[PDB]
């Protein structure tokens, strides 16, 4: 019994507990890389935001400032992460914005299967959103008419048009030929007509197995459209654009 | 079994 | 101040290549003298900014194979080149005069797509410059295949004609000296990485006892390249790379690293960690960066490896304690430009400098120590040189040092370890011959 | 005074090495070996309970061997791991 | 530098080892006292 | 009317810093404490508690002066500890003075006991 | 501009809360042939954390040839420590927009940035108690080896 | 020890002196400062973070060997440090690169338990002494340090229902409770916990 | 609710312990059960301890 306790203890040590999580084997280094690129090719006063799981890593590998951590002792302050991530990009721009904010890194394992990726984190971050902020962030509405958690074409409409969707799923169905993707996390399949655009964000930089997606928030207009209609108007061309007749705007103050 | 979400 | 005008240029050709990332100008010059004192010196003019972004610089005779004593002076500002023998008042000379510089053309389009192709765009003077008046004239432009220019003139002697790969100007018959106004700006075709190292920290380390040389090579690179429009698609570099373009891309995949003969452990980390995208090959180190280095990116890495001593270290013929090595001064990527170099030589402990002299001219020298694992003592002799704007292929040199190392120093390092091994197994003595019972 | 150097350093003989990097691992193993009982017999001696005035040179002369020996052993298996002094 | 099948093989020498020579060590302690 | 004219000044409301108690209290207290002390001491003396008899003489006598010293050192490393020496020049003297200290302190209760 | 009161600038000795800073800063105006002293009345600096701790109308302390200087009569940083934003937004229609950003770290008091006990009369007690069993101590311990049993 | 770092937590910072263990960082300093200069092997310093853990789980073996001498025997004590030395269990969380706060507090924790159980059977006042120096050191390396805390009572209230209380627990216990518990108050992110 | 949330706090199955402890953890309650018919001080620490 003696010597098979050696014999397991040495198995158990080489199969489970002899593995960094910043390298995954197969390399797979996308962590890295993205790190090197934040300490790289960015201003060295730069605020990048992402979930606080990620806080260390950035602050130890990236050198780069944040705004949540591990040492998870204000709660409000990642709560008010998790509503950005987790609404509209229009109320998340200006969240992120209030914040001084430049940069956004998200986590993607659709296209390797990684399984630790920011969307089986979503419903988390919601429910810290919901119980800050009870009557603006539903956990309810991320989830089908069956109750059902999809991120397919059944998807629900909150689901669809959250920041961290469409900054996960953007230009993945065209990664595929022919336009249908696979989320081997999830094993459902999307299609380019599911994921609508981003119009206050920009991809900056995208590692080589898709696994961290680092946006920048774009910088207002000059004359001060919405970017949402600048957005529209870059879409959009029609002939007869529209009709004569008038705003419905109100008193010039 | 880390510091991390889950 | 101006150079006495003590010679005429009978004809003058200048040849500009721009097929590297750096320029590179040969001067054809037939010179007689006007005066009858003989002078044995002739003067070159470069303009203050060209002056400084000068890297190289040498002349010969069209004739022989050896050359002559160029050196550079310190607003035209000057080079010297000195003539062996003395010239006859009136007499003949065939000089060839060759300079490389560190500038090159900035893109004309600063922001290009990721396959499209890159022109920059280079500004020199157009006719020639020079403090000795010229009877005759004429310029060429060789290295790419399309040659425009920006803002032509509208006489026609002051434009150009093609022909393959190649572009001269008009063949004037009268130039007189200082006149430096008309400034040409051309455009041309040039599709490949502009590779530029801001700082180059080169350490050769010397050892005795294993009889090795290691060199640690930190590098800190960037690429002058045109930057990306519409900023870095991950989708659409794959749809580049398995559309199978192979085409010359301006931007930095894979460097190829050429090292000496014989090299052994080789290593390629960066400030994050190590990287693992590196292959050796024979003389050859082929690195892939953790990212694709794109016009307007970064990226600082080291490398690393490992030869025999007995290639770069010799003895000198009258006693057995004296060395002499010659050490290379740039082991580095195919087509690079250095603005910064900092070559440090580790010799051992107890290592007496005696000589030391440089094939190209240093901006600093200085000897100090550092301590390392077993330097117990003083420490490593740290040898550090200083240069400014040095070029991949055309610094071939080697630096020379002479030093001593007498047996006694050899053997003083295992001496010393033993000495503090002693003295703690004294202090253990010592501390169980004592009693501290109540 | 480059060309003179130069011509020197391309008139002389190459560098010998004393002992090869090859061979030094074992001399490395034998040292340690030698080295661990010289200096386990000086501890012994430590702890003999005869006189202090032979105790001490006993220990004295055993240390100054071993510590020869272990600094010895220092240098060779510190090259042979790929540390070169 | 060291491979991967060698260093489980030392790890495993090492415990087997160090087992074989515990259990020694309780023999003499337990027989002769 | 937002976004377009001047907005009014804002102040920072800073908190309030603890108050202390009057000098002549804390004086007080401090002569009752004093006079507390020079009880202990005329206590002991006037009881045989202390009588200062088995006073060292001879060779053991210099152990004992070498034990006080290190006693009272000691306290004066810790005093000067309170007056803004470092830590690190603390734990040097407390080195140099606790080696040959506790030597002569060992070697005077082992002879003297 | 930003610094210390006394004139101390923030790198020699970064800041700390509750310590006294003043600002400046110039502006000119441009008529079309020359630069000229802009005088205003309605220019405000604004101390931030995320919201405006500090808001300060702006008073005119010397004209260069060209340039108006305005400034905040030193104030005091509040006792909240982190990263403030110092900011001028100049921002009046008819004229051209002005922003001046400074993103400093303002530090809490260190350890020995507090009083000494020795300057708090509450402390004068418990010192006292403290000097006087250390004295009883050591007289006990010379009483103690120097009596016999 | 009065960092503030303005890189975390952006707009409101963070107070890293007093909201951090100290004990961990400061003796991987000391080791990397004694490796530097009293051994001659400037080593680097990520190296040392790296191979902390490896370098500790010795000791704990040797400690594990001295708290079961004193339970049982050698033999014994032997065969427990055998167990510790490559059990998974703590194997997991002190692995070469684990440079958390356990990779040292598992060990002091055992010294502490060592020297208590010298303490509580002698009677010594010196072994009470280390115990309250080591509880200090692993109050100042890990937060854990309360099930300490919480043991070493109960240990001595069962000891009271039980009928076996003696004067060489009244010495140990006293001891440790005082020295221990003034000490720990030093550290800035515990403070007045202790008492309130 | 983030406390919740972090695998570390979580509540273990029983393959578990016996995965970080090959055949230790069938000794260690006989061990338990041994300390306690020779009951000494030291074993009352290791018996709440345990
Ligand atoms: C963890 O992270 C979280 C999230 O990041 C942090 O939470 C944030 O904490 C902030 C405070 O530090 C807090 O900001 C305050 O909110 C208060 C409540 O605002 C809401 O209610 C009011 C109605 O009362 C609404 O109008 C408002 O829109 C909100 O809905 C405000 O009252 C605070 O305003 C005061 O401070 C700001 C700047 O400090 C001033 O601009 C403002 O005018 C107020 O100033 C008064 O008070 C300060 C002292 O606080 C005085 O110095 C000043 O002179 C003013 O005093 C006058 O007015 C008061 C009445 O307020 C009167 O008594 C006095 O006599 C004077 O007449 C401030 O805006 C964030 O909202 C909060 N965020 C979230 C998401 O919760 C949390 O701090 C972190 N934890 C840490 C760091 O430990
Ligand atoms: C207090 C009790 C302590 C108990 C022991 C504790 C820990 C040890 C247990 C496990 C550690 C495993 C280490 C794996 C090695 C990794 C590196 C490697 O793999 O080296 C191997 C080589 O090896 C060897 O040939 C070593 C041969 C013998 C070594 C000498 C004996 C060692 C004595 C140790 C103490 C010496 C001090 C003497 C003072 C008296 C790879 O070399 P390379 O190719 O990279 O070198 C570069 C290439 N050249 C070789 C050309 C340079
Ligand atoms: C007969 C022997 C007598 C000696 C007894 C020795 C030790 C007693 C045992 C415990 C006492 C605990 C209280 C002392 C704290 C001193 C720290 C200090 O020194 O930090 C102080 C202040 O920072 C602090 O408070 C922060 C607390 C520090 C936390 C401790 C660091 C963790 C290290 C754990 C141990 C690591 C082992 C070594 C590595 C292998 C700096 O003081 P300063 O340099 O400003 O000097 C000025 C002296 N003013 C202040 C009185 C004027
Ligand atoms: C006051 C307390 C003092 C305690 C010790 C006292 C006396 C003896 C002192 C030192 C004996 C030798 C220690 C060597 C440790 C450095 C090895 C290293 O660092 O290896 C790492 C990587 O691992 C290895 O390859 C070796 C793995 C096996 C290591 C076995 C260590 C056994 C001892 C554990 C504890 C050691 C002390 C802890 C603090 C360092 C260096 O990797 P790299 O990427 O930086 O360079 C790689 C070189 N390229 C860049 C050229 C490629
Ligand atoms: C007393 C203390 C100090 C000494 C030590 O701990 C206990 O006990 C040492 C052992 O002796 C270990 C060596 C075993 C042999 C093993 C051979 C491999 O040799 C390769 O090279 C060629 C060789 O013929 C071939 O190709 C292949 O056999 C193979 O690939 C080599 O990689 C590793 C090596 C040398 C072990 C390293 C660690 C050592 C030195 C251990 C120390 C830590
Ligand atoms: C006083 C001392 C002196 C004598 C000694 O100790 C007591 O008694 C010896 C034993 O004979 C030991 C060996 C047993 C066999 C075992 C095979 C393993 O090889 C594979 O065995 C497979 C099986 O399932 C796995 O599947 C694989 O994983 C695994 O690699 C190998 O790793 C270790 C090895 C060789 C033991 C090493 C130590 C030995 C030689 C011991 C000596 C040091
Ligand atoms: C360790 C035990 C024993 C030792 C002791 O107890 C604890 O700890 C001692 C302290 O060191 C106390 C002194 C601190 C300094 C303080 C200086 C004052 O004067 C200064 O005042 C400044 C501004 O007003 C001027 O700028 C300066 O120039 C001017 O010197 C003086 O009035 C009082 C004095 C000396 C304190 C007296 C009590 C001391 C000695 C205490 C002892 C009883
Ligand atoms: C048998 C007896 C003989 C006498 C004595 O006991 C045993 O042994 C003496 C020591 O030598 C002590 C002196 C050490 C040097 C120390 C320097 C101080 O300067 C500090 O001044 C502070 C502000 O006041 C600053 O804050 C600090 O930074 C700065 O270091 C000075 O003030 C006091 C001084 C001289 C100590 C006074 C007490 C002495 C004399 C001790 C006696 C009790
Ligand atoms: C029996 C034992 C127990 C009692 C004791 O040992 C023997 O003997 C005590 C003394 O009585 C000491 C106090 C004296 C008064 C002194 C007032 C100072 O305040 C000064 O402050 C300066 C700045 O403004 C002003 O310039 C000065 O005018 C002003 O006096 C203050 O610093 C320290 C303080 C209170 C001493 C504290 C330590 C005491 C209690 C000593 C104990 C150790
Ligand atoms: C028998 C048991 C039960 C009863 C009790 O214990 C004994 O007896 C009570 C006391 O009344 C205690 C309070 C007094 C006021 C004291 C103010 C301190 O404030 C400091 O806070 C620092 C920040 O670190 C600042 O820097 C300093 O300036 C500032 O003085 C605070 O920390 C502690 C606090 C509240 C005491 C502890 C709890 C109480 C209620 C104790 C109970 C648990
Ligand atoms: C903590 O939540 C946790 C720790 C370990 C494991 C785990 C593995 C982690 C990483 C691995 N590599 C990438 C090499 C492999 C792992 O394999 C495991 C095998 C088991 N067995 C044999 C039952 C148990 C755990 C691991 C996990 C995890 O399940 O992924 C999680
Ligand atoms: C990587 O190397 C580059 C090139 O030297 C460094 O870029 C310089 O950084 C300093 C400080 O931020 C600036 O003052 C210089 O202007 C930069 N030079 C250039 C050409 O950009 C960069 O800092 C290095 N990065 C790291 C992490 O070491
Ligand atoms: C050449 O030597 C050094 C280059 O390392 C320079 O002078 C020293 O620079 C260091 C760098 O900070 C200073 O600390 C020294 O004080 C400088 N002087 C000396 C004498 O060391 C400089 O580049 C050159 N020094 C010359 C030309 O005197
Ligand atoms: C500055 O001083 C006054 C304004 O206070 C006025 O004369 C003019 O603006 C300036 N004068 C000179 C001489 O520059
Ligand atoms: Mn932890």
């Amino acid at each position: 019994y003696l010597y098979l306790f050696v014999f397991h203890s040495t198995w158990v040590t080489r199969t489970a507990y002899s593995s960094p999580s910043v390298v995954l084997p197969s390399l797979i280094d996308d962590f890295r890389e993205a790190y090197y690129w934040l300490r790289m090719n960015s201003d060295e006063d730069s605020k990048v935001a992402a979930w606080w799981d990620y806080g260390y890593q950035i602050g130890g590998m990236a050198d780069r400032t944040t705004l949540v951590d591990n040492n998870t002792w204000n709660n409000t302050h990642i709560a008010i992460v998790g509503k950005a991530m987790a609404s509209p990009e229009e109320k998340s721009y200006e969240i992120l914005k209030e914040h001084d904010v430049d940069y956004v890194l998200v986590i993607f394992g659709g296209l390797i299967g990684f399984g630790g990726d920011d969307i089986n984190k979503f419903l988390w971050m919601i429910r810290i959103s919901e119980g800050i902020w009870p009557e603006e962030i539903k956990e309810r509405d991320f989830y089908t008419a069956e109750g059902e958690y999809r991120v397919d074409a059944r998807a629900s409409e909150t689901m669809r048009n959250s920041l961290l969707y469409k900054m996960s799923y953007k230009d993945f169905p065209q990664l595929f030929n022919g336009g249908q993707a696979t989320d081997r996390v999830r094993q459902q399949m999307i299609t380019p007509l599911d994921v609508p655009p981003l119009d206050y964000f920009d991809e900056v930089f995208t590692s080589e197995n898709w696994m961290v997606r680092i946006y920048q928030l774009k910088k207002d207009d000059a004359q001060g459209r919405t970017l949402r209609d600048v957005g529209e108007l870059t879409r959009s061309s029609t002939k007869t654009r529209r009709s004569i007749k008038r705003p419905e705007l109100g008193l010039r103050v | 079994y880390a510091n991390a979400t889950s | 101040y101006e150079p006495p005008a003590t010679w005429e240029n009978v004809d003058y050709k200048r040849t500009i290549d721009v097929s590297n990332a750096y320029i590179s100008e040969t001067i054809e010059i037939t010179i007689k003298n006007i005066a009858s004192e003989p002078a044995t010196e002739y003067f070159t003019a470069f303009e203050s900014g060209i002056f400084s972004k000068v890297s190289f610089f040498s002349a010969y005779f069209t004739n022989e194979a050896t050359f002559l004593n160029s050196q550079l002076l310190a607003e035209i500002r000057y080079g010297i080149i000195q003539f062996p023998n003395a010239i006859s008042p009136q007499e003949e000379v065939s000089l060839v005069i060759k300079s490389f510089y560190n500038t090159v053309g900035i893109p004309y389009p600063e922001h290009v797509g990721m396959s499209e192709e890159q022109h920059l765009l280079w500004e020199t003077n157009r006719l020639p410059l020079s403090a000795y008046d010229t009877k005759k004239a004429s310029f060429t432009l060789i290295g790419s295949s399309s040659f425009e220019e920006y803002h032509p003139p509208n006489d026609e002697s002051l434009l150009g004609k093609a022909n393959g790969n190649s572009f001269e100007f008009g063949p004037w018959e009268d130039i007189p000296r200082f006149s430096s106004n008309e400034t040409l700006a051309i455009v041309y075709s040039h599709n490949a990485p502009l590779n530029q190292v801001v700082n180059l920290r080169r350490d050769i380390w010397l050892s005795h006892w294993a009889s090795t040389i290691q060199f640690e090579e930190y590098y800190e690179l960037t690429n002058k390249a045109a930057k990306l429009s519409k900023g870095f698609s991950r989708l659409e570099l794959m749809k580049q790379i398995q559309t199978q373009n192979m085409r010359q891309t301006h931007f930095v995949t894979v460097l190829d690293m050429l090292l000496p003969e014989g090299a052994t452990d080789h290593y390629f980390t960066d400030l994050v960690g190590l990287v693992s995208t590196s292959h050796a090959e024979r003389d050859h180190f082929f690195i892939r960066p953790r990212f694709p280095i794109f016009g307007g990116w970064n990226y600082n890495f080291t490398v690393g490896w490992t030869n025999k001593l007995s290639d770069f270290l010799h003895v000198s013929s009258g006693s057995d304690e004296k060395f002499v090595a010659s050490i290379p001064i740039l082991n580095g990527p195919p087509d690079t430009v250095y603005d910064n170099v900092e070559l440090s030589v580790f010799l051992p402990e107890g290592a007496e400098i005696f000589d030391i002299d440089s094939p190209v001219p240093f901006t600093n020298v200085s000897i100090e120590t550092q301590k390392s694992y077993f330097d117990l003592n003083k420490g490593h002799v740290k040898l550090t040189f200083s240069y400014r704007n040095l070029i991949s292929q055309v610094a071939n040199g080697q630096v020379l040092i002479k030093y001593d190392y007498p047996k006694s120093s050899f053997f003083k390092k295992p001496l010393s370890i033993a000495c503090y091994i002693f003295t703690a197994l004294m202090g253990v003595f010592v501390l169980k011959t004592l009693n501290m019972n109540v | 005074t480059y060309e003179q150097l130069y011509k020197e350093f391309h008139s002389s003989k190459s560098f010998q090495p004393f002992i090869h990097l090859d061979t030094q691992p074992k001399f490395a193993i034998c040292g340690l070996i030698v080295t661990l009982a010289v200096l386990s017999s000086a501890l012994f001696a430590v702890g003999s309970k005869s006189s202090y005035i032979k105790k001490l040179f006993f220990y004295t002369i055993l240390s100054v061997i071993g510590s020869l020996f272990a600094g010895l052993t220092t240098v060779f298996a510190s090259n042979s791991f790929g540390v070169y002094v | 530098m060291i491979s991967d099948e060698q260093l489980n093989s030392l790890a495993i020498t090492f415990g087997i080892v160090m087992m074989t020579l515990i259990v020694i060590y309780h023999a003499v302690d337990s027989t002769m006292s | 009317v937002d976004k377009f004219g001047i907005k009014p000044e804002i102040h920072h409301i800073f908190h309030a810093e603890p108050k202390r108690v009057a000098k002549p209290i804390a004086v007080i207290f401090v002569l009752i404490i004093f006079i507390t002390i020079l009880s202990l001491i005329v206590t002991w003396l006037n009881s045989c508690a202390a009588a200062f008899n088995n006073i060292p003489t001879g060779v053991t006598a210099v152990y004992f002066l070498g034990f006080i010293a290190t006693i009272v050192g000691f306290e004066v490393i810790f005093a000067r500890y309170y007056l803004g020496t470092s830590i690190f020049e603390t734990l040097f003297s407390s080195l140099y003075l606790g080696a040959p200290g506790l030597l002569t302190s060992t070697k005077f209760l082992r002879s003297f006991g | 501009v930003h610094s210390h009161a006394d004139g101390t600038s923030y790198d020699e000795e970064p800041y700390k809360i509750k310590d006294k800073v003043i600002y400046s800063v110039g502006f000119s105006e441009w008529n079309g042939e020359e630069w000229l002293p802009h005088i205003a009345d309605d220019i405000q600096f604004e101390l931030r954390q995320v919201d405006p701790y500090y808001r300060l109308t702006l008073s005119p302390s010397g004209n260069d040839s060209e340039t108006q200087y305005y400034t905040t009569g030193e104030f005091i940083l509040p006792d909240r420590h982190g990263v403030f934003t110092f900011l001028t937004d100049y921002r009046k229609i008819g004229l051209s927009f002005t922003t001046d950003k400074d993103v400093k770290a303002i530090r809490h008091l260190a350890n020995d940035e507090y009083p000494r006990s020795w300057e708090i009369s509450n402390s004068w007690v418990y010192i006292s108690a403290i000097c006087g069993v250390i004295v009883a101590w050591i007289f006990f311990v010379v009483s103690f080896v120097t009596t016999s049993s | 020890l009065n960092w503030f770092d303005d890189r975390t937590w952006y707009p409101l910072g963070r107070v890293t002196g007093g909201t951090l263990y100290p004990g961990l960082m400061t003796t991987s300093a000391f080791i990397w400062h004694a490796l530097r200069n009293w051994l001659g092997l400037p080593i680097d310093i990520r190296n040392v973070c790296v191979l902390f853990a490896p370098l500790f789980s010795g000791v704990t073996a040797w400690a594990t060997y001295e708290f079961t001498k004193e339970i049982k025997d050698a033999s014994a004590g032997l065969l427990a440090a055998g167990f510790i030395a490559i059990v998974p269990g703590y194997i997991s969380r002190s692995v070469a690169g684990s440079y958390d706060n356990e990779a040292i507090a598992i060990t002091l924790l055992m010294v502490t338990f060592m020297f208590w159980i010298k303490a509580q059977k002698t009677g010594s006042i010196m072994h009470a002494t280390c115990a309250a120096l080591f509880y200090f050191y692993m109050v100042s390396a890990w937060g854990g340090y309360v099930f300490i805390t919480n043991l070493i009572p109960l240990h001595v209230f069962l000891l009271i229902l039980m009928g076996r209380y003696s004067s060489k627990l009244y010495s140990a216990y006293t001891t440790w409770y005082a020295i221990g518990t003034v000490a720990s108050m030093q550290i800035p992110f515990v403070g007045f916990l202790p008492i309130r | 609710p983030i406390i919740a949330s972090v695998s570390e706090h979580q509540p273990v199955s029983w393959p578990a312990f016996f995965f970080d402890t090959h055949f230790l953890i069938w000794l260690f309650p006989a061990g338990v059960f041994l300390l306690f018919l020779d009951l000494k001080d030291e074993h009352v620490f290791v018996i709440a301890y345990s």
